[PDB]
């Protein structure tokens, strides 16, 4: 009846560390609901991968979201290498609204070493937009290139200055200094591609594969052309966590010999479940 | 939001003519203001660039020396000097206004989405002269049984342009008025034709009214066969 | 100079794409701008950044940039698009750059022949002392002939000036070709002859002196 | 210990099981040695296959190549094979034509039967071949009948058999079915290969049954106070209760803050339990 | 008699792969085995492929064709320069008669694609006065030898009185070849102009002439 | 492995001619036996087929009626009877045997790889005939690029060589002497032309020279511009 009930609640503390580790994370993220709502972006990309829902082992990571280190914006990222696998950066920012219609002229600067020659910037985008009241808009720029050249040299990054101006100079910051601002902040959006035995006698470190053949002439299954025999193995809760299939080749006594794939069939690797 | 110019012409090889261009609807000290020109049927060629206030300077190689950019923020005007004038300087200038101001870095290398109606400049030898014209008299081989086309040579006048329209005005059916041909004369041609009915020959009257303003001179022809 | 193809077209609907190749002083590290220039207008600005839009501009022109070289491509091609197309770019020597220009051409209508008129010298122009030979080339389409001219079946190259073609009411092209003849050399050829060839086929005009 | 070599034997009387259900047999067939050695063809398509070893279904085996031998003048193939006539890949019908004692020209024909008509009763040509043979070796030939079999899976009855047809320039006839003491794996039959085919327990927290099932498991991240986990709030993981544990799991994509000024959007392999079937 | 069609050329470069095609009738190809023959020039024909797909001994397997509907295709992988010849399609039609296609001119590019030139000659003064009147429409050093003509009277086709010499190989291993349209001069004289159209890869040369005459 | 063919030869309209295609190399009488034929630069046309024993003739509708297929398999050997000949008749005739022998059904059916040598036949009511010789001036339809073609039209000659020279063989620079033509009447037509420089012409007389032997036809005309 409900002695599984007392075991539920062990089931679920179970899972949570089974999460942490296929993660990569040591310890569960200390972050406050407060914190979240500051943080959690309220742009096109955040929505979409929110909207959808209402190495066997671990995990895949398909995109990134990188928010500020601590001014206008640096980004510090321990991302290892993956240019080759960085499939897109994007930089998202959002534009306040405007009271009256004006045009807004944007520049975005990478920052390099100040030199005599070029001191301080080089240039990502620069955009001009036609801005209404009531509405601010989010803009995507990319900057996978760029941001592939900060990751081949470290240090070669500095962060970014982000402008907002008028037709005469007047400032109109992208950087916003209150509390009902959440959400608003710049970020970066990245999308990456990232990717036990025993002998017969052996005395196991309990779990363990252990090889098992199964030989079909010995059971007069002669039916079976191909394989005559196949290692199956099996595992000695400590179960098979991997498993391939074999094709076999077969009279299925109604007149005809069939060749099929058989899923399943062998054991690879074990584990504790 | 608008770029008006003056102060075009014909002028003689190595004499001098000034440029205007005179800006509104915008903050004319906020950007970065150019010239580009184009020769009779040819590309666009940049020939300057200048500074807000007008303290940098750059210039296309080919009118380096030769010709002056400069401006008067206060009158919201762009002024371009020409000295040196050559017959390869002849073509139509343009002044635009670069899409981003300059408080932003590197403005001017973005482009340009403002631009003016364009001023014709022609560099040439020639002395201002009328017209000669000719009739292209229909022939008894025609096109068609039906058709014929006959029409008017406006020959050897200097400068462009001249005009032509058929019996007052009272003909726009039928009529292309072909560009000009330039001579190693330095005197421009052209013909206007009218492709009409044959039986109207012989009673219907066909005038070609041609008038060249640059010589204050009016020319009306039949055509006749 | 950055270097574009002379010219491209396509069929209303088509996706045309003119490209613009350049050296690593200008494209390479600067932004590319694009016009639209139609017959007679100022150049308009299409695209600037490599591939962003000012204003007023549909997303159907779009452009992009790869190392020294640059590509606009205009989907859903409407017969308004009929214009000369330029890229362009500062170059790190202080000078900004055009590329020489792509004739775009907007296929609209059926391969119309041209229909050719010779005229000769008139009267009055010979008692003038000069002699001018007019041959009119009228509504052909697509917009591109030669024109060549023979006095008794040798070519003839001096005197000759030729008209490019010229849209006209019907919006089929129109062009024009003048020979330069003394009165003796109109004389002293048993005819005279305009030769023009569209798409191939040739047509040819021949006067004689009387 | 060897514990093990007891459970040994048990464990390969389920393999067993497990292979009959995963080819859909209810028993494993009954055919002999003999019948084997007569059946089997040794023919290119077989040397091949056996010289090579040396709501979507994972569960059961997948049929790639069908060889079907004749029926008990020769040759009708039967097919309790459904439809799938788009799916099958290739048809060939291979026949083994023996050996001759000087060199000659072979003339195959093989005739697909028809229902009779007064004029051109009977037969309609599927392919006609010409082939120059030397002695001492017999040689196997492969006939395209894609067209053919996929008219018989599309209207049944309309396959009433096929005519095979060898012979010299003389007429002289040099039969393809071997009925000889020798003469083994030598008959025609037809090889088809398809690409088609693609095709536990669960129960109430308080239902009775001990037999070992599906169970509901809804994590709550929230309830944790995991507030870092953006997506999914909420998730059906499920659970299981010689051990029985889940044969199959799918994974979940979760969007998550990692606590290094970055949010996440991954693919976490095995969360949901989907079957649970005693292993 | 119910013919099958073959586009009469096709061109390949040494190595690269050529497509011979076939339409026909469901009376012939649609119901019955498709034959194709090699003609070198002045030799007889030589099977290259029956029952759509095979190949009699003797023949290499870059030579591969197939049959779907109503039509069927010949392709040569690999080609070589002797493969510069007629190929010709065939099948039984259901009216008891084999029939063979049209046959397709096959060139092996050992030269770049150059186009005809044409020189379109009005009938003489002389033989008008003979009664008779004869255009003569010349064709020139085009590459490959593969030309189709096409006379317009004013500007309407006319099949009448048309016959066009096939082509021949010139010195320069150019090809050449000539259409006549033979008229009464009454003819000649009835419309405003006559014109000689031919077409080469696509390309389309014109000329004309009227009886306005020099 | 042989078809060695026979017969062949010119004919008048109306009159008759036997072909022969005799067979070695394999039985002769396991095998329909087909005939084929050619115009001179035209397509193939099948004509007739033959089975095995004789006993079933199909003709193509263009000879139904006028030729006869046959063979005696004792002399292993194929014919074909061509009666009330036309002049369209004339072709390469080629005899060709089925890849497939008799005991299959629709042999016939599948193609045909043996294949004669050939043998002409030419059927034509012309008779010898000198050619009308017709100046082709040259115009302001000059090539361009300061050369002018000129030449002479040959027309309505039988039978086919004729022969052109330009100034006597002096010029032989610019010449092309195009292939005939053979019209429905059954005459032969030519033209012959040559490219000239455009500034030679109203200095330097062109004569092109024709001989026609077959009729004993001499033709010496000038071509001058217009």
């Amino acid at each position: 009846c409900t002695w599984r009930q007392n075991t539920k609640s062990s089931r679920i503390e179970a899972i949570k560390i089974q999460i942490l580790s296929k993660l990569r994370l040591e310890t569960a993220p200390n972050i406050s609901k407060d914190v979240i709502r500051q943080l959690l972006p309220k742009a096109p990309p955040l929505r979409e991968l929110i909207d959808q829902y209402d190495d066997d082992y671990h995990a895949t990571t398909e995109t990134i979201i990188t928010m500020p280190t601590e001014k206008c914006c640096f980004f510090k990222f321990s991302s290892k290498i993956q240019y080759n696998k960085v499939v897109k950066a994007q930089l998202w920012i959002y534009l306040r609204p405007v009271e009256t219609p004006t045009t807004v002229f944007v520049q975005i600067l990478r920052l390099i070493k100040p030199m005599k020659d070029g001191t301080r910037y080089t240039g990502i985008r620069s955009l001009k937009l036609d801005m209404n009241p009531g509405t601010g808009i989010w803009q995507s720029i990319d900057v996978k290139t760029v941001l592939q050249n900060w990751l081949k040299q470290p240090e070669s990054n500095l962060g970014i200055e982000i402008k907002a101006l008028d037709e005469n100079g007047h400032d109109l910051a992208v950087t916003f200094p209150g509390p009902g601002e959440d959400g608003l902040n710049p970020f970066l959006e990245v999308k990456v591609t990232d990717t036990l035995d025993c002998d017969e006698h052996s005395t196991e470190s309990r779990c363990c594969r252990y090889p098992l053949t199964v030989d079909f002439e010995a059971f007069g299954w002669d039916w079976i052309i191909a394989p005559k025999r196949y290692k199956a193995n099996y595992c000695s809760c400590c179960t098979p966590t991997k498993m391939s299939p074999i094709n076999m080749l077969y009279f299925n006594g109604k007149e005809q010999i069939i060749y099929g794939k058989i899923p399943a069939m062998v054991v690879d690797r074990c584990g504790c479940s | 939001i608008q770029l008006v110019q003056s102060g075009g012409g014909v002028v003689q090889p190595g004499r001098s003519l000034r440029l205007s261009c005179a800006a509104s609807g915008f903050t004319f000290s906020s950007y970065g203001m150019h010239w580009v020109r184009q020769a009779p049927g040819k590309g666009l060629e940049w020939v300057a660039v200048i500074s807000y206030d007008g303290s940098r300077k750059y210039y296309a190689d080919s009118v380096k020396g030769r010709f002056t950019i400069s401006r008067d923020n206060s009158k919201n005007t762009l002024y371009l000097q020409m000295n040196s004038l050559r017959a390869e300087d002849t073509a139509v200038y343009y002044c635009a206004r670069d899409l981003l101001v300059r408080f932003l870095y590197w403005s001017h290398y973005y482009g340009m989405d403002v631009w003016g109606q364009g001023t014709t400049v022609t560099v040439s030898s020639a002395s201002t002269k009328g017209p000669s014209v000719f009739p292209l008299a229909p022939s008894s081989k025609s096109t068609s049984g039906g058709t014929a086309a006959l029409g008017c040579l406006v020959k050897d006048y200097f400068p462009e342009p001249v005009t032509v329209s058929w019996n007052s005005g009272a003909l726009t059916s039928g009529v292309h008025t072909f560009p000009a041909v330039l001579q190693s004369s330095g005197l421009y041609s052209l013909s206007s034709v009218v492709t009409v009915p044959s039986s109207s020959l012989g009673t219907q009257t066909y005038i070609c009214n041609v008038n060249h303003k640059p010589s204050n001179t009016k020319v009306d022809k039949k055509v006749e066969p | 100079v950055l270097t574009q193809p002379p010219s491209a077209s396509g069929t209303p609907g088509q996706r045309v794409t003119i490209s613009c190749s350049g050296s690593s002083s200008n494209i390479g590290s600067n932004p590319v701008h694009w016009y639209q220039q139609l017959p007679g207008t100022a150049p308009k600005l299409l695209i600037y950044d490599d591939n962003q839009r000012p204003s007023g501009v549909p997303d159907r022109f779009s452009g992009s940039k790869s190392g020294t070289s640059a590509s606009l491509v205009i989907s859903g091609l409407q017969s308004d698009d009929e214009a000369d197309y330029y890229c362009a770019a500062w170059d790190d020597s202080l000078n900004s750059v055009f590329g020489g220009g792509t004739k775009l051409t907007v296929l609209g209508q059926p391969k119309a022949a041209p229909s050719v008129t010779l005229f000769p010298p008139s009267s009055e122009e010979l008692q003038a002392n000069k002699a001018t030979l007019v041959c009119l080339i009228s509504d052909f389409y697509p917009g591109a002939v030669t024109v060549a001219w023979k006095a008794d079946s040798s070519p003839v190259k001096a005197g000759v000036e030729t008209t490019t073609p010229s849209k006209q009411s019907n919006n089929k092209y129109a062009a024009s070709s003048y020979l330069s003849l003394t009165p003796e050399q109109w004389k002293s050829h048993r005819s005279y002859s305009c030769q023009v060839t569209h798409e191939g086929s040739t047509v040819e005009k021949t006067v004689a002196p009387t």
